[PDB]
């Protein structure tokens, strides 16, 4: 997936209270929204437990 | 831009303003336009002749 020319907030992508696991390295989860980047790529697939 | 003419476009000046931006990120080398036809009671209704 490729996202460009869009302003989105991740807060609603976190307050669902339904994700079993969460992992994010390199940047703090609470201060990545302010940190501006160029493009965001989504790597969606399925996997076993 | 409204006009009352068939062919041989007028010499008047009119600028063009953007409406929306599309950030595909992929080069394009060919294009093609689409047209809509009508199927009235005069035609048999088949798209052959
Ligand atoms: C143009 O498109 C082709 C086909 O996808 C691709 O292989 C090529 O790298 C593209 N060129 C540029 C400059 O993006």
């Amino acid at each position: 997936k490729r996202i460009s020319n869009c302003v989105a907030d991740y807060s609603v992508l976190y307050n669902s209270a339904s994700f079993s696991t969460f992992k994010c390295y390199g940047v703090s989860p609470t201060k990545l929204n302010d940190l501006c980047f160029t493009n965001v790529y989504a790597d969606s697939f399925v996997i076993r437990g | 831009t409204p006009i009352n003419l068939v062919r041989d476009l007028p010499q008047g000046f009119s600028a063009l303003e953007p409406l929306v931006d599309l950030p595909i990120g992929i080069n394009i080398t060919r294009f093609q336009t689409l047209l809509a036809l009508h199927r009235s009671y005069l035609t048999p209704g088949d798209s052959s002749s």
